[PDB]
């Protein structure tokens, strides 16, 4: 037969409709209770057993180090001083939060970076330099 | 409700028919199936945790029930 | 009375990023 | 209240387990607690405390109009409202009320 | 000493149910499972066998009509994991711009009248149309013969 | 279509508090510590007080989801004591029964 | 009305033989159908000089989670088809001690089955790691330092170190963190620092 | 005098079913629960949501089958499955009953985002446990 | 006589990946009804025996939670109605189970879990030492 089918090209409506007619001849009503659950599981209506409480939930495929080690996001912040100490508590708290995704945790970190940029004048009067 | 002898006779007939069906479900010989085996089968097939035992599902001889 | 010591002010080395970064896989 | 060996060993353990390393008083430890847990409002119990009464009432109202749901309570008020119009106790028009 | 660990066996998500269904056979004393297993509701004729299924399918079509007519009441998802097949369907186009990209949306929605009118408007505006987009329009029009696909209600 | 205006006001309070929860938490974090300078804390105090009043979580009142009763509410079922008994006494609540011992 | 009122058919229990294949009647879990169960079962508190209510129109039998779909005949037949789905446990690990020698690390995870539309459960993310220090390549110095680092996570009576990780949202992420903590704790215990001479 | 879910004694001509006859101090002794779910079990969450769903279903089925229900509903939950068991009368034509079953199963499945099965048990007349 | 001639068994593929060993499975089932748990215990025990799975069964002590509510809609404080929610337990201890064997048994019993019954499965997984902990690097 053909070596390399044109799978890249999207099939036309005629091809799609023809496949539907193929499923019609094989379509029959449910015969017993088992067939109903089999159809529901295939359609995704019914839960997949054994029970997995994380079925269908994967927060962007994040690794454990992304959630816990957040020091890579404190580069812009000062390396020493009260700001670094304050942000260390925030990063420590965020590393212990299982209800926030990595993207959400970065938003909290970025919020203080923008907040201190707007408040540079106040920090300068307190002998603190930000950026 | 008045239970005539004809009504009781039909109940015993259904009890005998049902008893053989019950033994078929449990995979036991109907000829050797006893009254105690009926209660064990009934309790498993229809688990009821009602505190009063008289409110639980029961399958006895019609003479003992009526 | 304020107690300040030399070792109490030493920052802990971030061994996760440097020393034990190779352990994040396998 | 610890020796040098105990203090540094404890501080080393905090770095290993990701706890607080720098000496922090009780007041500033609340910042750790604030970000370790969801706020009270963000909890699913708070913002989803009530069922969507708009969804429930309007759906049954729409289904009643479609005839697929018979609201016995609503039919009671419609009949009672109808009898008041015959009795003359009809709702006055807004703006053009009894008092002007 | 070395211990041998047996190879892991993999099976489809519905393999267990298919295995269990093999144990039981069909029931000779019962009507088809699609019908209700109630003596008053069991069909008593081949005519009733067809009519009851049609009546039951009529109810689903009516229910599907209300969901699509009023999607606002069924947009709250509380199922974990999410169920795409238990959500309202949208058939109206969501892009009102007159462009080739927006035209392809109506082509996927099988709106023959909307597609043919927009294609003429796109051609009158002078903007070029891709050959694949033009070919896609032909397939929709040729298959349905320039007729609207059957819908639940207008 | 809520039970009454008091329930409707509570929904507005809950909705607003959810929207401002992230912003309020971040600002309140600057205030609950002794590390930041007092000048920065005083600015944060004014900023959090400039947020809308109904955004405060303290103004949220747990009410019965059926009859909007302010008090006598079981938090597990979110029902008032009167409504809870009505469902429980009819056997419509799973696993709930009269207690005798 | 051209015909009379519709007449309900006799229940199909009368057409069931005494040697019928019962599991076919109840393939899956189904509510109690009086017209489908050929048993003269009665349930309900009887009135004075009365009898328990018949199975027909009996709501009490409808509220029982009946096991008619899990008869002992069916259970033995169900497991026959499931034998191909399982794997043989290794005969080398005859006892628990043999398991400990070859697999000294034990991981505990919990799964919850609850009825509802949502399967999410926050308690499933917890991963517990237990390992005996005797099975680790530890010398005198590292073992003494390891106990101090972990604190109460090590039980001296059982010589078992327990690490509980629940920071990450996912169970798999917590499993990696537990393995990571054991790796770091072991290597850090071996490391000898200059300040340790002040002990 | 206690008045909760207690049908007062009539002149002997009031028919009452098995559930309606028993007082609330019988829900663990002589009658069961009309709904079964793991919401109220110890260490189980989502108890409040299940209660609201149960209340809606009873009112929905009451209006979806006007004058058809002969007894209280029975609600069962096994994982994602939701089964509703009802005892209805043999007055409405089977064509109308089948239409509602298809309609109710589809509408509730899309409303609660979970599969729903409805089981009907027809009776010739409303079952009378005793005459009060 | 209308029996099927040939039956298509479900496809099971023996992968090259090694299986996971479960040391123990503590299947705890909670419910409001003791008879249902007893019936479910019989189903679970019988299923385990036919599958060649070692199982030990014991009953954890039950938990009863009681709370007090006012009886009258208005005043009358001295009169109360007290409710309870009894939680009955039943622990199943499976031992020496592989990953595939535990996967099939749990699916068979979870799908057959009666309504009103919740299950908490504690899975103990046996693992070898990580390759990084074989020898120190310093
Ligand atoms: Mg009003
Ligand atoms: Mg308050
Ligand atoms: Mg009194």
């Amino acid at each position: 037969t053909k070596e390399a089918p044109e799978t890249d090209t999207s099939p036309s409506l005629w091809d799609v409709e023809f496949a539907k007619q193929l499923a019609t001849v094989n379509e029959q009503p449910l015969q017993n209770g088992f067939e109903e659950l089999i159809q529901w599981t295939k359609e995704g209506k019914l839960w997949e057993f054994p029970i997995n409480n994380e079925a269908g939930f994967d927060d962007d495929g994040s690794e454990f180090h992304e959630h816990i080690f957040l020091e890579k996001h404190l580069e812009s912040f000062p390396k020493q001083g009260p700001i670094r100490h304050f942000m260390e508590l925030v990063t420590c708290g965020l590393s212990k939060n299982p209800y926030l995704s990595v993207k959400q945790k970065v938003e909290h970190i970025e919020w203080f970076r923008n907040y201190f940029n707007e408040k540079k004048d106040i920090l300068k009067e307190s002998n603190i330099q930000f950026n | 409700e008045t239970y005539t002898e004809d009504f009781i006779k039909k109940q015993i007939e259904e009890f005998n028919i049902g008893k053989r069906h019950l033994a078929n479900m449990m995979g036991e010989d109907p000829e050797t199936f006893t009254q105690e085996d009926i209660d064990r089968a009934i309790a498993y097939l229809f688990p009821s945790g009602l505190f009063e035992k008289r409110a639980r599902p029961v399958m006895k001889h019609p003479e003992q029930i009526f | 009375l304020q107690s300040r010591k030399e070792y109490e002010q030493e920052l802990s080395d971030d061994l996760h990023v440097e020393r034990y970064r190779q352990f994040w896989t396998r | 209240s610890l020796s040098e060996y105990a203090f540094r060993m404890s501080r080393l353990s905090a770095r290993l387990f990701g706890e607080v390393t720098r000496p922090t008083n009780s007041k500033s430890m609340k910042v750790v607690k604030l970000f370790s847990e969801l706020p009270l409002a963000k909890k699913k119990e708070t913002y989803d405390w009530y069922p969507n009464h708009h969804t429930y009432a309007e759906l049954m109202q729409t289904l009643r109009f479609l005839g697929l749901y018979r609201d016995e309570h609503q039919d009671f008020m419609d009949e009672q409202k109808r009898l008041k119009k015959l009795r003359g106790k009809e709702k006055p028009k807004k703006g053009e009320g009894k008092r002007a | 000493e070395e211990v041998v660990i047996p190879k892991k066996k993999t099976w489809d998500k519905v393999a267990v149910l298919q295995a269990l269904a093999s144990t039981v056979n069909r029931d000779t004393t019962a009507v088809p499972y699609v019908f209700q297993d109630d003596p008053y509701l069991m069909p008593a004729s081949s005519l009733e066998s067809r009519s009851f299924l049609l009546a039951k399918k009529s109810g689903e079509n009516v229910a599907k009509f209300i969901i699509n007519s009023y999607p606002k009441y069924f947009q709250k998802d509380i199922a974990e994991p999410h169920i795409p097949c238990l959500m309202p369907e949208y058939f109206e186009p969501q892009i009102k711009d007159i462009s080739e990209a927006a035209l392809k949306e109506r082509i996927e929605l099988r709106k023959v009248k909307a597609s043919v009118d927009m294609f003429d408007q796109l051609l009158q505006a002078g903007t070029t149309v891709s050959l694949e987009t033009t070919n896609s329009l032909l397939d929709l029009l040729c298959y349905y013969g320039d007729q609207e696909p059957s819908t639940d209600y207008h | 279509h809520y039970v009454d205006w008091r329930m409707w006001r509570d929904v507005k309070r809950r909705k607003m508090a959810y929207e401002y929860a992230d912003e309020r938490l971040r600002i309140n974090s600057l205030r609950k510590n002794t590390i930041l300078p007092k000048i920065l804390q005083d600015v944060a105090d004014e900023e959090i007080a400039a947020l809308p009043r109904d955004s405060c979580p303290v103004r949220i009142r747990n009410r019965c989801v059926m009859t909007s009763r302010p008090r006598g509410v079981k938090r597990r079922w979110r029902l008032s004591r009167i409504v809870f008994r009505h469902l429980a006494d009819h056997g419509q609540l799973s696993g709930i029964q009269r207690a005798t011992w | 009305e051209r015909p009379p009122r519709r007449k309900a058919l006799p229940p199909r229990t009368e057409k069931m033989a005494v040697d019928q294949d019962w599991p076919s009647v109840y393939p899956v879990a189904a509510p109690f159908k009086p017209s489908a169960v050929p048993l003269p079962v009665r349930m309900g508190y009887p009135v004075k000089k009365g009898v328990p209510m018949a199975k027909e129109g009996n709501l009490e039998l409808l509220k029982i989670p009946n096991f008619l779909h899990l008869t002992p005949v069916a259970i033995k037949k169900h497991c026959e088809a499931l034998k191909d789905f399982c794997t043989e446990w290794p005969a080398a690990l005859d006892s628990d001690e043999k398991c400990e020698k070859h697999f000294p690390i034990e991981i505990d995870s919990t799964d919850y089955v609850s009825s509802g539309p949502s399967v999410r459960n926050p308690r499933a993310r917890v991963v517990v790691l237990r390992v005996k220090l005797s099975s680790l390549n530890l010398d005198d110095h590292a073992k003494k330092k390891l106990i101090k680092l972990v604190g109460e996570r090590y039980c001296k009576t059982t010589d078992v170190l327990t690490i509980k990780t629940d920071r990450c949202p996912l169970r798999r992420q917590n499993y990696d963190y537990a393995v990571y903590l054991l790796t770091v704790l072991y290597h850090e215990s071996w490391n000898t620092e200059e300040w340790e001479k002040s002990k | 005098k206690n008045r909760a879910a207690r049908v007062r004694v009539s002149k002997g001509d009031k028919p009452v079913t098995y559930e309606e006859a028993h007082a609330p101090h019988y829900i663990a002794h002589r009658k069961g629960w009309l709904s079964l779910h793991t919401g109220n079990l110890d260490g189980e969450d989502h108890a409040a949501e299940r209660t609201v769903e149960d209340v809606f279903l009873r009112k929905f089925m009451w209006g979806t089958f006007p004058g058809c229900l002969a007894d209280q509903l029975v609600l069962k939950r096994r994982g994602n499955q939701l089964e509703i068991c009802a005892v209805v009368l043999r007055q409405l034509s089977p064509h109308k009953y089948y239409f509602l079953v298809g309609y109710s199963e589809t509408l509730l499945s899309y409303f609660y985002k979970c599969p729903v099965r409805l089981h009907l048990q027809t009776v010739p007349s409303k079952v009378v446990y005793k005459y009060l | 006589v209308d029996v099927p001639k040939d039956l298509t068994k479900p496809v099971v593929t023996i992968s090259d990946e090694p299986d996971i060993l479960y040391k123990r499975l503590s299947v705890l089932v909670k419910g409001h009804d003791k008879a249902v748990l007893d019936s479910y215990e019989y189903f679970a025990v019988l299923a385990a025996k036919e599958l060649g799975i070692s199982i030990k069964v014991h009953e954890p002590p039950r938990k009863i939670e009681r709370f007090t509510l006012l009886q009258s809609v208005h005043i009358y404080k001295k009169h109360r109605v007290q409710y309870e929610m009894r939680t009955l337990y039943r622990c199943l201890e499976l031992e020496h189970l592989t990953g595939s064997t535990a996967d099939v048994y749990l699916e068979y019993i979870q799908r057959n879990l009666p309504e009103g019954v919740a299950m908490e499965v504690t899975k103990t997984q046996l693992e070898q030492l990580p390759e990084h902990i074989k020898e120190p690097i310093w």
